[PDB]
RNA sequence: CGGAGCCAGCGAGUCUAACCUUGGCCGAGAGGUCUUGGUAAUCUUGUGAAACUCCGUCGUGCUGGGGAUAGAGCAUUGUAAUUAUUGCUCUUCAACGAGGAAUUCCUAGUAAGCGCAAGUCAUCAGCUUGCGUUGAUUACGUCCCUGCCCUUUGUACACACCGC
């Protein structure tokens, strides 16, 4: 649940209907604008989305747009996302919404000291 | 002022909501010790259970006890509005919360 | 071997005079041509391990503090100490302290003391033979106190001890115990003959070793403080130890003493 | 941005004049803040 | 516990010849902030003569 | 902490753009709306700053000192705020009981405390500079330490012997 809303309910919604149920950075984010090649990404990522055989894993579709908002449109594609030098490859789940893609692609090795 | 003093009857150490209190601060201040709760919330509680906040807590009924717990378990119904609450716009449930002491 | 030995020559060619000038350091050496000295003391220069003073109608050589450290590092070579040097932990006053490791691959601990022309190189070698002619007086007598590996002359290499400060340390269980023990151990040292007044909280270092056998120990670095019972001002000098102790085990550790705490009337009867 | 002789190094970005400290000590004799005290 | 504080109050006060705040609190019965009321009640009962007041120390004297 | 009183000065401000903003309504606030004044000793501006003064709450208790850390949302600038730009609300309340070896600066409106303004400024300072408010202690002596020089001249053993 996003805003205690059913799986599937939130996945038929437009983006204009998630930021009604966003949070202010969001709405906010969406309120000024977005720009116009993400919609031909977000067509080949259905389109990838249609090539995927039924009960698996779809297509895994690369990105760079860290700063995107999760929106219910994307749940259940494996995103490959760019952390400045690779791609890794993460399910959108419905525990993912309202995040920026940059939250899940971890872009450094860890500091061992001890 | 005038003193007005008390044959006894004030008991040391009370305890609300599974927590000690210490019946001897001002009542802000003695449900400021309880988690989740702190200066201007028991304020703006007992200020809503009309509580004279320059008395004790040793000096303090448990009837207007009981009016401070209804006033946790019920924030929004006693016109207390969204800002002043712990929780508010949930993700699991859409609501908003006061998550209490012990229930963290 | 060869143009160490060499360095070593020019390093004997400094206890001869003062301010060396050129054809000394061309002659001491007794090398071939002018080939071998020039090129050397100009490799010395641009690295700025020597310097040149032209006092009228007279050349001379300026040894500044870098040109050293390497015949330190061949007289350590001798010793069998540290090939990789350079870790700071620590810039003290009279020493710069670094973390260094040997060809065995164990860390160790690197002060060089920079205390010129002779007098800095000298009183840094004083204050490291001083230092480490302390340190054998006190691990003669048994004290708790880090090994010395060497004293290279200037630079004093030993070892590195797994400790912190007690600024960090909240408590310990057996507090009584560590009452009793940092009083009857500045009794130990009435009992030397000697009070570090510098018994402070940043001094006492404590290595941990378990939980359950309880077989630790102690580390006291308080060097330019210790001063002799026979001094002046050592009766105070005492009790500001003792109740530097008992201050800190009232504010941190919250512990009074029950026994009664030495004064230096009772440790007059000791030594 | 330096956008006279491309000499960021030091811009005085005050007012938008916009030149370094080596040339606005060239130029220092032509506004006329100059040594009085 | 009303009984054995509140009159010692009024023995106290008539023997010092100087009561103020923290020559008041000092009697360790009582807290800082409740010892300021018997100050003002006592200056109504008329036992506290005023010499000079402020927020934070006010002097007085015994009657 | 809660009220009240409300004291300055240096600056700085928009064109072929969105600067400084007064005022009025909405919002707990952040902020938003609608305008208006000023290209400036004119409006912002009397920049009603902070520290300060008074009265109440507190009562020495890591306390009602502290505010680090963390959670939740809400707004603002920016195309883009994620490793949160930032602002607002509630909550979570850590080390820290005047601080070692050692270290810095300083003689009157100077120190110290305080804030404000201007440049860094798309947003914020703990960055730099000037401004003003309150305003100590104590020297007006010294080369004893630290050095810095200034000189006087005993001199080069004018390079000697050696043991090595």
């Amino acid at each position: 649940s996003y805003r205690g809303v059913d799986l599937e309910k939130l996945l038929e919604m437009s983006t204009e209907d998630f930021v009604k149920l966003a949070p202010a950075r969001v709405r906010r984010r969406f309120a000024r604008g977005m720009t116009s090649k993400p919609a031909g990404f977000m067509k080949k990522l259905r389109a990838a989305k249609l090539a995927a055989p039924e009960n698996e894993k779809p297509a895994p579709v690369r990105t760079h747009m860290r700063n995107m908002i999760i929106v219910p449109e994307m749940i259940g594609s494996v995103v490959g996302i760019y952390n400045g030098k690779a791609f890794n490859q993460v399910e959108i789940r419905p525990e993912m919404l309202g995040h920026y893609l940059g939250e899940f692609s971890i872009t450094y090795t860890p500091v061992r000291h001890g | 002022s005038l003193v007005v003093q008390e044959q006894g009857s004030f008991q040391h150490i009370l305890r609300l909501l599974n927590t000690n209190v210490d019946g001897n601060i001002k009542i802000v201040y003695a449900l400021t010790t309880i988690k989740g709760v702190g200066r201007r919330y028991s304020n703006l509680v007992c200020k809503k259970a009309d509580v004279d906040l320059h008395k004790r807590a040793g000096e303090l009924t448990q009837e207007e006890l009981e009016r401070i717990v209804q006033i946790m378990q019920n924030p929004t119904h006693y016109k207390i509005p969204a800002w002043f609450l712990n929780r508010q716009n949930d993700i699991t449930d859409g609501k908003d919360y006061h998550t209490l002491a012990n229930n963290v | 071997t060869d143009d160490f030995r060499v360095l070593q020559a020019v390093e004997q060619g400094s206890r001869s005079h003062e301010v060396v000038p050129t054809p000394l350091i061309h002659q001491i050496s007794g090398m071939r041509s002018q080939s071998g000295t020039n090129r050397a003391i100009s490799d010395l220069a641009k690295l700025s391990l020597i310097s040149k003073m032209r006092n009228v109608k007279y050349d001379g050589y300026r040894l500044t503090y870098n040109g050293i450290d390497y015949l330190a590092l061949k007289t350590m070579l001798n010793r069998d100490t540290v090939y990789s040097v350079g870790n700071t932990i620590g810039v003290g006053k009279e020493s710069d302290i670094y973390k260094v490791s040997d060809k065995n691959g164990n860390p160790r601990v690197m002060k060089i003391h920079r205390l010129q022309g002779a007098n800095w190189m000298h009183l840094s070698r004083l204050a490291a033979n001083k230092e480490y002619q302390f340190m054998s007086m006190l691990y003669s007598k048994g004290f708790k106190v880090p090994e010395p590996f060497d004293n290279s002359r200037h630079i004093v290499v030993m070892e590195l001890i797994e400790g912190y400060p007690m600024r960090r340390l909240r408590k310990h269980k057996n507090i009584p115990k560590l009452y009793s023990d940092l009083m009857c151990f500045i009794v130990d040292l009435a009992n030397s003959g000697l009070i570090h007044c510098d018994f402070n909280e940043f001094n006492i270092m404590i290595k941990d070793k378990l939980e359950d056998e309880n077989d630790c120990g102690f580390v006291v670095i308080d060097f330019p403080q210790c001063i002799s019972i026979q001094h002046q001002d050592a009766d105070y000098y005492f009790q500001r130890d003792v109740d530097c102790i008992r201050r800190f085990f009232k504010k941190k550790l919250k512990y009074e003493p029950k026994p009664d705490s030495s004064m230096l009337d009772t440790e007059g009867f000791g030594d | 941005q330096c956008r006279v002789c491309s000499s960021h190094t030091g811009l005085i970005r005050k007012y938008g004049l916009n030149i370094c400290r080596q040339c606005f000590r060239e130029k220092a004799n032509d506004i006329g803040f100059n040594k009085f005290r | 516990l009303d009984q054995e504080k509140y009159d010692r109050i009024l023995k106290e006060v008539p023997t010092y010849r100087y009561v103020s705040v923290s020559v008041l609190v000092d009697r360790l019965k009582i807290g800082g902030s409740l010892a300021r009321i018997a100050l003002r009640h006592l200056e109504k009962e008329g036992i506290i003569k005023p010499i000079s007041k402020h927020s934070k120390q006010a002097i007085y004297t015994r009657a």
